[PDB]
């Protein structure tokens, strides 16, 4: 409650900023409206950060390779670049996989072409052609390299796609070349944008023209999952139980195949709309697969989306999810039983870059919890949208 | 809510009859507001009274862009009624020097400054040259009236042709018209005749014939009007005749472009030129 | 990335080849090439460079960051519609007409066609 | 061997009259010159043809289709053995009004016509405002030496400060230089004192003063130059005057623009604007 | 060869790559890759295939013959000027405007606009 | 399923009174159909919204920046029991093609998928005055599987009829488009019923019910309803049922037979709506 | 020489009407030529005497191409002395309908056929829609007058407001004026007045009323235009009284639109 | 011409495809890059090849660019493709253009 309330706390917030930070910050706080459909009149998202005020957005680089590109299992990702970029995301976020790290997997490990003067001064290009051959002998069973750029690869003036065509065409290798440099864009958003538009340009359309794949019409690919501490296996789990087959999951334990594999699929099923919307519609308008968002956080959430999913097949597909909400119902409900009681009425406050806010309100008022406080570092203006009947 | 403007060659006191026209009217209790296009910021120092406005394009600068400009700082209603917006321009030689233009109009749309109070709205708007965003009223269909302030010397007649070349090619695009001439005396004979054989041949009206007096003069010192400096002077009547007659206009018509034999022939007959 | 630069000022279209990505933006390779794009300003606020930008390969748009003191430089030349303004802000999406100096090159095929005239007619 | 010339000012001043008496003025000498109209108006090659009004670039490309096809005899006309082009405008309320002056200078560059087989290149550019087309000159080098016609008039002189920014703006990059200040007899008593003190003000030279003569007048309605109209008058001898200095010119300085204040004040030093004060002002 | 299609139909501009001198013509070309300009007859008579070609690379612009039936159906929808025609009968230059059904693909880079609407508006 | 129709004709015939009032009949049993208006002046989905003059994808389009940016649910409206109606449009008088407005919306409803499973009739209602164009896009591009054309006992409408036959066959090897009926809207004149019952046995097709002119249509249309809902018990209620029948119940989609000008005039000669003429 | 056009909805008269207009004008000695600029090649067949004359795009595509045709075979004279000329269209769904007007102007200034001293030039153009080669006169500056000929219906009058829109969007590089409103009678009540309301609404005054009657039939079996039938008939004084009209009128306007709204208010307040 | 014909001038020899029916059906871009192969071992000291295309060349199809840009950066050696089939063009002079 306390509509005008939060007004007066609001204003009596934003007196500590000058003029020109006030104005601007006075743009980005609002009292939520459930009425609303268009959020761009009520509140403004996707613009530049003060300078000096603390923000905890990051860049460009850390939404292309610490977000998008990092799970992919078999690949190898190098940061290109000095040190630290590559060293402080080294095994920062909980994407979940399965292999043998520094054989067949490399998710945990650090790449780096290590720039010195000589190589602001002079270039890396030659040093990038060395670190690609190098890669190869030390590594043989890795399939496929990826060149993450920082920020001097852009500010000096590098070719790193002449270098990856060269290098890919004489070693008939993958090398992807992401131009993800930090100043670039004012979030990660915009890294995830570039990698979306680089498994485009040099990776989506490569098993175009062969059809030795056996496909089948329940046919589905997981989009925007990074398996964070596991959760696209729970959500594989529940999707195959239900009687589909699961082609593609990107990008948490993903891998190259299954990138490459995804063109083949019935539907793609899009559990982030911020980081991989763009790689659907793009997959939407050239291969005709259509896509659709799905919420598997908490019961109602799940069944929901799982009765929705489930809508887009036939009625086996129906049955199969009736059954698989059937078998799981008493275990939600015990859960509940055992916590809500310890946990009805407290009030929740939250803050996540992108979907996680919205997503999660589902799970907390399953358990008797209310959000007074929904927020985002990077989200766009679809995501408030998205974010405001919810509230 | 009938927005006018004022076009003309430069030096030909349109920006003077503009402010002595709006005092004219600011006492028949009427609201209006003046816009000044012109590049140069001397479009209403006679209202404000102040020695120079800032412009729009000025302070958008010194603010860091124009998204942080308030319309409390660029609308100074320095007489009551009056209020007064100076454009600006940029430095000679950087980019196009009509779009301060754009920026001002599209300002004061945005922020809603043409709301609910306002009888007539002026544009004093350089008319040496008819492109950017000088020609941007007619083009955008942002001054429904054209008046031209011309005189008995050859350029001033050229200019007048080249607006209503302007205006006829966005003649079916928009509702704009010409309305008529105001004609600027310099101390020449045959001069108010002269303009109304170039509106007879043009299709439209002279509205009136505004002599020189040294009262401006006076004025000018005050950084005033004359109408409010002498209200009894036989200038400041005239300048009631001609807001009375800018009010009570009906006629708004599409011109008729005149050659360059055409106009030739005009100053020949007349003496102005030999 | 490959750069078509039209001009009515041009006897014939010139095609180059352009690194993507560098610190120099289109008026860098524009002036490497000869191509007599009008640069009246370095502080990017005077809008003569403005260029219609096309990209030819229509699969292949990346991208990009519109940044408020070329959107703001765009409003004030009058070329920039709000609905582009919506597409930079929500979909990240270039729009048709660019400034020339602020302009980063990237990995596609490109048209750019230009009058001679600075950004305001 | 070529002094690429260009001529500002405000619109109605006489640039026009004087550039083609000079020019003519010039010819006498056995100088070579060729006059290009960056003017709109295009009537700055009627007095050396002695025609009715010179067909511009513009016409001639837009008759013919394209500026490709346009032959360089049909475009240019010598005429009193001096070459004349005129650049011609767009149609008034569309396009940039200086676009026809880039595209003169772009064709006859193209087509040889800049080539040094002419001892003189002049250009008569309206100075009423600075931007592209008509600043286009100035920012492409193509006129190293720039003379600023103005009167004792408050506008003309605004124009000639205004034309000195766009030099100095282009002054690191280029030879663009000012040559000097032509003061055209206006009728006002402390004129030529008036442009002096300009001229000193902005680092520059008053090049010479033109009296207003009405003999301008009787060569005009013959569409001819006043020296060829009446060799043995006085007012050849001024525009034969003004041709040698602007040949024995070598002060081309970077000028010193002044404020709009130093402006005013220098209107009352001289007595054409009354001496203003701030207790008078409201009344 | 590599040809762009462009068109206010099409969401996104389409490239791709032909064999140049084919007897199957740039109508050829568009029917394979799916671009939908309108053929509306066998006889080369009609003006429905009206398109509007820019040599992107203007230095590679290749002498062609523009045959008299080409020419008189372009006259007959308004589209082939009297300087082009000129151009095409002395120095054996592509007018702008071409026939699709009509046009041989040559060994350079062009951009194809056509609007949906047969030739003669 | 997915039937897809469309009614061609002269200007001021009836097209979209017939074409409206057979929806409304074919919505009655339970049949979700849709309109797509082809025509220029864009009033052939008055009597189904009620409202006004629909807003058209060309204005729509305008007022935003570009078709993909408008939406699907700003211009296909739902009316009468949710049949879907939307109106091409068209572009400024002399400027452009007049039926480039179609061709801008068939593509539209492809793009965004408007062409849901669920839909059993699609009608498009196009000026059939000249054929060519944005007007035969729909049969040049396999939009309209069946073609029925509304004719009247004049010279000019049943000299449109003749030449929207020359289309189809033009088109008939390409695509599936055939002719599948004539709709006989009465002038009252004498004589036309079996006059067109002749042109379509020279077409070498049926003819679909003829439509008798009343008043009661007027009355209908100033309050801007259907014949159908307005009175359901009047007798051209059940004559635009029966009319949606016979076009339910339609299956002679024949290649027509297109007729010589001189044919025309001869067989209107037979029927006393042509004096017979005598060159001398 | 003048040059006119006649507008308007495909069967209101249109043809018959200019028949009979340029059959009196002839009667008065001018020399005036006929351009039919409709796909219906029956534009010309009552001042000729012929079942149709052969159109120039038949003759093109039969005889190679339109540079092989020759004057003498696409221009015939009639009654009067009147120049003929007949340009149809190609066949339908075959690229543009209006081709033909635009090849057959081309042709005619190209042979040189209007320099020949002529006083009028009619056009007899499709209004059906304003596009391609049909809005190609008002376009190219072809027709300097226009007449819009519409009976009290919607379709006509809808036929004539768009025209108008045409002559708007092209009145300021041109001098196409709309010269007035021709109106014909198909018996309904009060037409008059209702057609006048139509052309004070656009400010261009209505040039006279053509009631319907028999007679013009009679004639259209002999295939001879009304006022050479029989130059006593009631309707053949007039077309002379329209003819005069047309010849004496000093006043062109530009034309202003009317919106649906407005043109519905203005057939319903008429009782129809 | 001063030179040792068949050694390093080759003005009055006659080099063909010599297109058989098999050549107009399947292909004949595969003879031709065969066909350089032959004139590199049996003629090496030649500076340049150019294919002057005939007239069955661009009636069946046929990709002679992308053979000379192949086999001209596989030999280090300049392949120049003219399209000057004998139906292009109403005479001579279009050759020239060519
Ligand atoms: N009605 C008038 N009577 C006498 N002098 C006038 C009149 N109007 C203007 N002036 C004089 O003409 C000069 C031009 O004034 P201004 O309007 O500032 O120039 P511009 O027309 O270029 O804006 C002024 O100095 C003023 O004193
Ligand atoms: N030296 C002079 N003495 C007297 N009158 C002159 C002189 N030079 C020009 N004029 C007059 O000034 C008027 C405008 O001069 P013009 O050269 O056309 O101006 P612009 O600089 O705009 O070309 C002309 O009508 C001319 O008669
Ligand atoms: N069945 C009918 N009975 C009587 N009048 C009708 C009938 N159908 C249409 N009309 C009348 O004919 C006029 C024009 O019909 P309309 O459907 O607008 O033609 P179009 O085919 O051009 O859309 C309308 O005003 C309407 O009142
Ligand atoms: N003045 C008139 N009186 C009676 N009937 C007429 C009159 N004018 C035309 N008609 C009839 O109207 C029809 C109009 O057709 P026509 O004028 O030949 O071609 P268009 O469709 O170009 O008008 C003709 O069949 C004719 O019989
Ligand atoms: S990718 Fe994105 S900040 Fe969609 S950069 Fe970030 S593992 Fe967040 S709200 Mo860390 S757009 Fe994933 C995210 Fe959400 S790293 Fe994780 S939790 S659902
Ligand atoms: S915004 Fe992003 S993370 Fe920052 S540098 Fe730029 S790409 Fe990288 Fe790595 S190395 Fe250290 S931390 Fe930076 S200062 Fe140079
Ligand atoms: S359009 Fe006019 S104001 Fe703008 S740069 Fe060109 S000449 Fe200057
Ligand atoms: S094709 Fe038909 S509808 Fe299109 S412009 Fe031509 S005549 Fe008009
Ligand atoms: S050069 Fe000034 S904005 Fe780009
Ligand atoms: S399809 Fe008819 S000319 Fe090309
Ligand atoms: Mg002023
Ligand atoms: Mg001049
Ligand atoms: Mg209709
Ligand atoms: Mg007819």
């Amino acid at each position: 409650m306390s509509r005008e309330e939060v007004e007066s706390l609001i204003q009596e917030v934003l007196e500590v900023y000058p003029e020109k930070a006030r104005k601007d910050r006075n743009k980005h706080l609002a009292v939520n409206d459930p009425a609303v459909t268009q959020s761009k009149k009520c509140i403004i998202s996707n613009k530049k950060s003060q300078p000096g005020l603390m923000t905890i957005r990051g860049c460009a680089y850390a939404g292309s390779k610490g977000v998008v590109w990092g799970p992919i299992k078999d690949m190898i990702h190098i940061s290109h670049g000095p040190v630290g970029c590559g060293q402080y995301s080294r095994a920062g976020r909980r994407n979940y996989y399965i292999g043998t790290t520094g054989v067949n997997a490399f998710v945990t490990m650090n790449f780096t072409s290590d720039f010195q003067e000589k190589d602001i001064v002079f270039g890396g290009d030659k040093k990038l052609a060395k670190l690609i051959d190098e890669v190869e002998t030390l590594f043989p069973l890795n399939k496929g390299i990826s060149v993450q750029s920082e920020c001097p690869i852009g500010l000096i003036g590098d070719d790193i796609e002449s270098v990856s065509k060269v290098k890919g065409a004489e070693l008939s290798k993958t090398i992807v070349p992401v131009r993800c440099e930090g100043f670039r864009g004012v979030s990660q958003s915009l890294g995830h944008h570039i990698a979306n538009d680089a498994v485009r340009d040099w990776v989506l359309g490569k098993r175009d023209e062969d059809t030795t794949f056996a496909s089948t019409p329940y046919d589905v690919a997981i989009i925007g999952d990074y398996n964070i501490g596991g959760d696209a296996w729970s959500s594989r789990i529940l999707l195959e139980e239900m009687g589909l087959r699961c082609v593609a999951q990107w990008s948490g334990d993903g891998s190259i195949s299954e990138i490459e594999l995804t063109p083949k699929v019935k539907l793609n099923l899009v559990h982030c709309y911020r980081s991989m919307n763009y790689i659907s519609r793009h997959m939407e308008e050239k291969y005709g697969i259509p896509w659709m968002e799905y919420n598997f956080f908490g019961p109602t959430k799940t069944i929901e989306s799982l009765r929705a999913i489930a809508a887009k097949f036939d009625e086996s597909i129906q049955k199969k999810c009736e059954e698989v909400i059937a078998k799981y119902k008493p275990e939600w409900e015990a859960v509940v039983a055992k916590y809500r009681p310890r946990l009805e009425g407290k009030r929740v406050m939250l803050y996540i870059g992108g979907l996680r806010p919205r997503h999660v309100i589902g799970a907390y008022e399953d358990l008797g919890m209310e959000v007074v406080g929904t927020g985002y570092e990077f989200a766009h203006n679809d995501d408030y949208d998205r974010t405001m009947k919810e509230m | 809510m009938r927005q006018c403007a004022i076009y003309g060659k430069g030096g030909i006191g349109k920006s003077t009859t503009t402010q002595n026209l709006v005092a004219a009217l600011a006492e028949m209790g009427k609201k209006v507001m003046i816009v000044g296009c012109d590049p140069k910021a001397d479009s209403t120092r006679l209202i404000l009274h102040s020695k120079a406005q800032n412009t729009i394009m000025e302070m958008a600068a010194e603010a860091g862009t124009v998204e942080d400009l308030e319309l409390e700082d660029v609308l100074k209603a320095g007489y009551g009624g009056v209020k007064c917006v100076e454009s600006g321009g940029p430095e000679p030689g950087v980019g196009c020097a009509g779009r301060g233009v754009i920026t001002a109009i599209n300002f004061l749309e945005e922020e809603g400054a043409y709301e609910d109070d306002l009888d007539f709205v002026f544009y004093d708007v350089l008319g040496d040259v008819v492109c950017g965003g000088f020609a941007m009223p007619i083009r955008e269909n942002k001054a429904q009236e054209i008046y031209i302030v011309c005189s008995g010397e050859m350029m001033a007649m050229y200019a007048a042709n080249n607006i209503s070349k302007g205006i006829v090619k966005y003649a079916n695009s928009g509702s704009v018209r010409l309305g008529g001439l105001i004609c600027n005396s310099r101390n020449t004979d045959r001069e108010d005749e002269l303009i109304i054989a170039l509106a007879n041949k043009l299709g439209t009206q002279m509205i009136h014939f505004v002599p020189r007096d040294n009262v401006v003069q006076r004025a000018e010192i005050r950084r005033m009007t004359v109408i409010e400096y002498d209200p009894k002077a036989k200038q400041a009547d005239e300048y009631r005749a001609l807001a009375r007659k800018v009010v009570d206009n009906k006629l708004l018509v599409i011109p008729n472009p005149i050659t360059m034999d055409e106009l030739e022939e005009l100053l020949m007959e007349f003496g102005i030129m030999e | 990335a490959t750069i078509y630069f039209s001009s009515p000022l041009m006897p014939h279209n010139k095609k180059v080849q352009a690194v993507a990505g560098k610190r120099s933006t289109l008026l860098g390779v524009a002036q490497e090439n000869g191509v007599k794009i009008p640069f009246e300003c370095q502080d990017g606020n005077c809008g003569s460079c403005l260029v219609k930008i096309t990209h030819l390969d229509g699969e292949r748009i990346k991208g990009m960051l519109l940044t408020d003191k070329e959107r703001n430089v765009l409003k004030s030349v009058g070329k920039l519609p709000k609905s582009e303004e919506e597409r930079a802000a929500v979909r990240d999406l270039p729009p048709t007409y660019r400034l020339a100096c602020q302009t980063i090159v990237t990995d596609e095929d490109l048209l750019v066609e230009f009058t001679g005239e600075p950004g305001g007619a």
